[PDB]
RNA sequence: GAUGAGUAGGAGGGCGCGGCGGUCGCUGCAAAACCUUGGGCGCGAGCCUGGGCGGAGCGGCCGUCGGUGCAGAUCUUGGUG
RNA sequence: AUUGUGGAAGGCAGCGCGCGCCUCCGGCGUGCUUCGGCAUCUGCGCGCUCCGGACGCUGGCCUGUGGGCUCCCCAUUCGA
RNA sequence: AAUUGUCGGGAGGGAAGCGGAUGGGGGCCGGCGAUGCGCCCCGGUCGGUGUGGAACGGCGAGCCGGUCCGCCGAUCG
């Protein structure tokens, strides 16, 4: 036995892709998987996590 | 054909996983049911009990199902159909569907003799 | 702006595999010719 | 040129001498005066069209850097010594060890005439030996080769001849200990009571 | 003559080759880097391989130095612990059972090193009965580190089958071989908390030739408690 | 396609008139692709012969063991009776090798497809040689 | 690289049944159902196939829908020890 | 005694032989030394090895009374 | 399907069945297990640089190509 909790796996959840079935944002998050992988830049990593979040959580901006 | 699978098959379990009492009642089959019971003595895995599938008999992703002949069984119904697996005969074998008539198997079997695709039943009624 | 583009090593226990042990500590083999020469001149010597 | 190792191993993998005491050795501070002081540099050392292409990319094995060593010579097994086979057809019989060959099996001879065992290989995990060594100086076998027994039914008089030149030679050095033509001609065997891990050969 | 190349194509090359060209560099560079290290880890180990020596003989002449004057030579108090958890997971008491995590054993038979005061002495006493410890020689560190030494990397259980894994994390604080690693251990030099951290507890496996009685203290004849200079003997059966 | 091919896989992927799927949607699943511009046959964005303007046909051509090659033309997307720029071929085996990859590799159509191209030509060829006389080895050793 | 207990309970990914919109097929050279000490695949729900019987229909795949999965209820009806 | 997972790399590490001579188990030059020695000179080329996960050889057998089996019946030890 | 007769195989000292492991006896399985490959010459068969046409293509007016037919040379595959 190992005296830790649900065997040391985490239990958060995080979307890791869009739930939407649109052709075009997927197109969007391919473009942008690639992006932050190979630049490392914080400002491509926080766009891709982004266009993965549902819509009360991409409110509009007047 | 040369399988291409070079790796040996390695079967964790070859006995099926019965459903408990299946032996004592003949309304109860076979086919595996998950016993759901308060004292069941099976769910709660007490020894000399029948055995429970869980995902630790996994098979080897690398050997999963193939045939004892090194080969992945694609069914085919006709003889388009066994074109399909012209690049992959040392991959995937050709089994003709169940419901096909003996005239169309004959078609079926010379064309994949052409391409080199295996069979598991070419001599499947023919006599 | 792309950066440029870009399997576990079988650990051996460096106690018995001489070549294992000279990796990780090159005077190991300065240590175990020395042993080897002081413990024959004593043979040697009794 | 150097005619002996500068540096002798004390154990597999470890030189007696140090890098330094090499260095002095080496006499590469004679060769850097030779070259106005320094080390020379030296060089790096500087089709058909396929008749079909496979479907699937072949995959060819890692490199494996362990090469096989020839089989050793158990200690106990010299020339002249006295073998006993436990296993085939002459399993019991007592023959006569006379070299290894390059494949690491042994040659061994009855010889044919004491104990009908003629020039054969056996391997020396399936062989006993003994104590007892018989003179196999004047045994010439260095036309006896691992082709000699490769196949490729009558046995060919050559064989019978060349069986008979070898045995020759050692009957005169076998008769010369008493009791061992005996010993030679009987098989050993186990009896009641007998514990072949306390037995002495 | 011949198919022209397109744009594409020589944008694509043009830059594979510079690629390679600052890739290639590397080699040569990290390769003299390399040689060096070899030089310098070479002379660490001499070094440390001679103060070792020093401190034991240093220590017998101060006893004998005692003795012919009539007195007595109190020896230093040990500076570094090894523990290792005996009982296993099951009916933990609270109290023992976050101490225990706090000192990075979760599994019986896991093994840690410890520094030595009196914040760390009264955690270990209040986890005793399920615990044994004691004084590591040099020899009980070796084994060890090299034989089951693993580092933390990114969280990460990482086998010690090279220098570069010290370096890639204790790197910063000067440790860059095996070696280095050892005697910031064995003497607790000032980066112990980094390299005692970055060192996975060791997963130990069972006694060869068992254990006396796990419910009893070491005083009592059991194998609770402190053992001091035997756990040594502790560690041979269990590495 | 007249659209871009990254656009028409997201849309055909997961359902067409010539995508084959057998054994369900679990572990035992095998899925294949029948359109005949997929030299491999595969479901797959770089073989599949409806998202690729540059694709590669290689198969049976009439009679007389002959092989046809046609490549995609570029600026045909929209014409599918004129897509196919079709070469019959009826040589030997190395003349249609060159061929081949002077149609595909050479001039950069498809390099990445140059690989399964000469791997269906060599398919394609094998086959019509055994119509021809009938199978004679059972390829079986090694 | 680490890790694996689970009633009540939650969730995910899958299996199976009958329609509908599509698509790809099979069948009097023998469909469905049923039978089998034939064989094989999957941890499993299940799936594929040989042989037999039968004599006219049936299946795969995508989407979508539902009176959609039984060992129990002194369960219902029928049959039988 | 158990075991070979991987199939892209001759890498990493430690040495040997050449690139200078001798009488060749060894000897011959600087620096340091506890006078035993020393990663102080120890670079290149070509090789070797306890060195980024097993390779090699031989035999038997291949329509047989052979081999295999997850199928069937039964027996036995353990469990139940 | 429950249930019953019959023939055949087998077992049985106050239940039987069932899990795991082998064995005995059955039954079943030729993709249950290969026989090719490379290099030679004998013969047979089938096609071969440079110029002509036919229908087209890749790259973007112009360069760069293959396929098929015919004619020379070449004389191999
Ligand atoms: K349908
Ligand atoms: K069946
Ligand atoms: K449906
Ligand atoms: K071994
Ligand atoms: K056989
Ligand atoms: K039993
Ligand atoms: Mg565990
Ligand atoms: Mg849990
Ligand atoms: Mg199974
Ligand atoms: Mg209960
Ligand atoms: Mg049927
Ligand atoms: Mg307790
Ligand atoms: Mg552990
Ligand atoms: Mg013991
Ligand atoms: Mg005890
Ligand atoms: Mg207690
Ligand atoms: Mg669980
Ligand atoms: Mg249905
Ligand atoms: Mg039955
Ligand atoms: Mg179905
Ligand atoms: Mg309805
Ligand atoms: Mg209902
Ligand atoms: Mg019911
Ligand atoms: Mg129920
Ligand atoms: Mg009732
Ligand atoms: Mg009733
Ligand atoms: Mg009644
Ligand atoms: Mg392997
Ligand atoms: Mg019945």
């Amino acid at each position: 036995g190992i005296d830790l909790v649900a065997g040391g796996k985490s239990k958060k959840t995080k979307r890791t892709a869009p739930k939407s079935d649109d052709v075009y944002l997927k197109l969007l998050v391919k473009l942008y998987r690639f992006l932050a992988r190979r630049t490392g830049s914080k400002f491509n990593a926080v766009i891709l996590k982004r266009l993965f979040m549902s819509k009360i959580n991409k409110p509009p901006l007047s | 054909a040369v399988p291409l699978l070079n790796k040996k098959v390695v079967k964790k379990r070859v006995k099926r996983f019965i459903r408990p009492q299946s032996d004592r009642r003949i309304t109860v089959k076979e086919s595996w049911r998950r016993p759901k019971g308060i004292d069941s003595r099976v769910r709660r895995k007490f020894k000399g009990c029948v055995l429970m599938p869980n995902i630790g008999y996994g098979s080897d992703k690398k050997t999963r199902h193939y045939l004892p002949n090194g080969f992945k069984k694609f069914v085919v119904h006709n003889a388009s159909e066994l074109e399909i697996l012209m690049m992959h005969n040392r991959t995937y074998c050709a089994e003709i569907a169940h419901n096909v008539s003996t005239r169309k198997r004959k078609e079926i079997v010379e064309r994949a003799a052409q391409l080199d695709v295996v069979i598991t039943n070419k001599l499947a009624r023919l006599h | 702006v792309v950066r440029p583009i870009k399997r576990a090593t079988l650990k051996k226990n460096p106690l018995k595999n001489l070549n294992v042990l000279l990796k990780l500590n090159p005077y190991a083999k300065t240590a175990r010719r020395m042993s080897l020469l002081a413990e024959a001149q004593r043979v040697k010597a009794k | 040129a150097k005619k002996t190792i500068r540096n002798p191993e004390l154990i597999r993998g470890v030189g007696k001498f140090s890098r330094s005491k090499m260095y002095h050795k080496k006499g590469l501070w004679a060769i850097k005066k030779k070259n106005g002081g320094k080390l020379p540099l030296h060089e790096k050392k500087p089709v058909k069209p396929p008749k079909f292409y496979p479907a699937d990319d072949v995959k060819k094995p890692l490199v494996n850097k362990h090469k096989p060593k020839p089989t050793k010579l158990r200690a106990s097994i010299t020339p002249g010594t006295v073998l006993i086979i436990l296993a085939g057809r002459f399993k019991g019989k007592r023959v006569v060890f006379l070299k290894q060959l390059t494949s690491g099996l042994l040659l061994v001879t009855g010889p044919f005439k004491l104990n009908g065992v003629p020039l054969r290989r056996v391997n020396q995990a399936y062989v006993i030996g003994t104590s007892t060594k018989v003179d196999v100086s004047g045994v010439n076998v260095e036309k006896i080769d691992d082709k000699y027994f490769a196949k490729q039914n009558v046995l060919p008089q050559e064989k019978k001849d060349e069986q008979k030149t070898v045995d020759s030679a050692l009957l005169k050095a076998i008769e010369g200990i008493p009791e061992l033509k005996a010993y030679l001609s009987a098989r050993f065997s186990l009896k009641s009571g007998m514990k072949p891990h306390e037995l002495v050969f | 003559g011949g198919v022209v190349v397109p744009e594409s194509v020589l944008k694509k090359q043009k830059r594979n080759e510079e690629w390679a060209l600052v890739k290639k560099q590397e080699l040569a560079v990290a390769k003299k880097k390399s040689v060096e290290n070899r030089k310098l880890i070479y002379n660490r180990a001499k070094q440390y391989a001679k103060e070792y020596s020093e401190q034991e003989k240093e220590l017998i002449r101060l006893k004998r130095e005692a003795r012919l004057k009539g007195g007595f030579y109190v020896d230093p108090e040990a500076k570094l612990l090894f523990i290792i958890r005996i009982r296993g997971i099951n009916a933990m008491p609270p109290q023992t059972k976050k101490i225990l995590q706090l000192l990075r054993l979760r599994q019986i038979f896991n093994g840690v090193f410890l520094k030595v005061n009196k914040a760390t002495v009264n955690m270990l006493h209040r986890v005793e009965p399920y615990v044994t410890y004691g004084y590591p020689n040099l020899k009980s560190i070796k084994e060890l580190i090299y034989k089951r030494g693993y580092g933390k990397v990114d969280k990460q259980r990482i086998a010690l089958t090279d220098n570069a894994v010290v370096e890639q994390v204790l790197g910063k604080h000067g440790i860059i071989c095996i070696e280095d690693l050892v005697h910031e251990i064995i003497t607790v030099g000032p980066h112990f908390k980094e390299a005692n951290n970055f060192l996975w507890p060791f997963q130990l496996k069972a006694p060869l030739g068992g254990l006396k009685k796990k419910r009893n203290h070491y005083v009592e004849g059991g194998d609770a408690g402190n053992r001091e200079n035997f756990i040594n003997e502790l560690i041979r059966r269990m590495n | 396609t007249t659209v871009p091919g990254q656009l028409v896989w997201e849309i055909v992927k997961k359902n067409n008139s010539f995508l084959v799927k057998e054994f369900g949607n679990g572990t035992a699943g095998v899925v294949f692709s029948k359109e005949p511009n997929n030299l491999y046959n595969l479901h797959s964005y770089k073989h599949s012969g409806l998202a690729n303007k540059k694709t590669v046909t290689i198969q049976p051509d009439g009679k007389d063991k002959s092989v046809l090659l046609a490549t995609s033309k570029t600026k045909k997307q929209n014409k599918p009776s004129r897509l196919l720029n079709k070469s019959v071929m009826k040589k030997e085996f190395s003349r249609m090798a060159k061929a081949v990859t002077n149609q595909v590799g050479d001039n950069y159509y498809r390099p990445d497809l140059k690989k399964a191209a000469l791997a269906r030509l060599s398919a394609v060829h094998r086959s019509l040689k055994v119509t021809k006389s009938g199978a004679k080895k059972r390829n079986r050793q090694a």
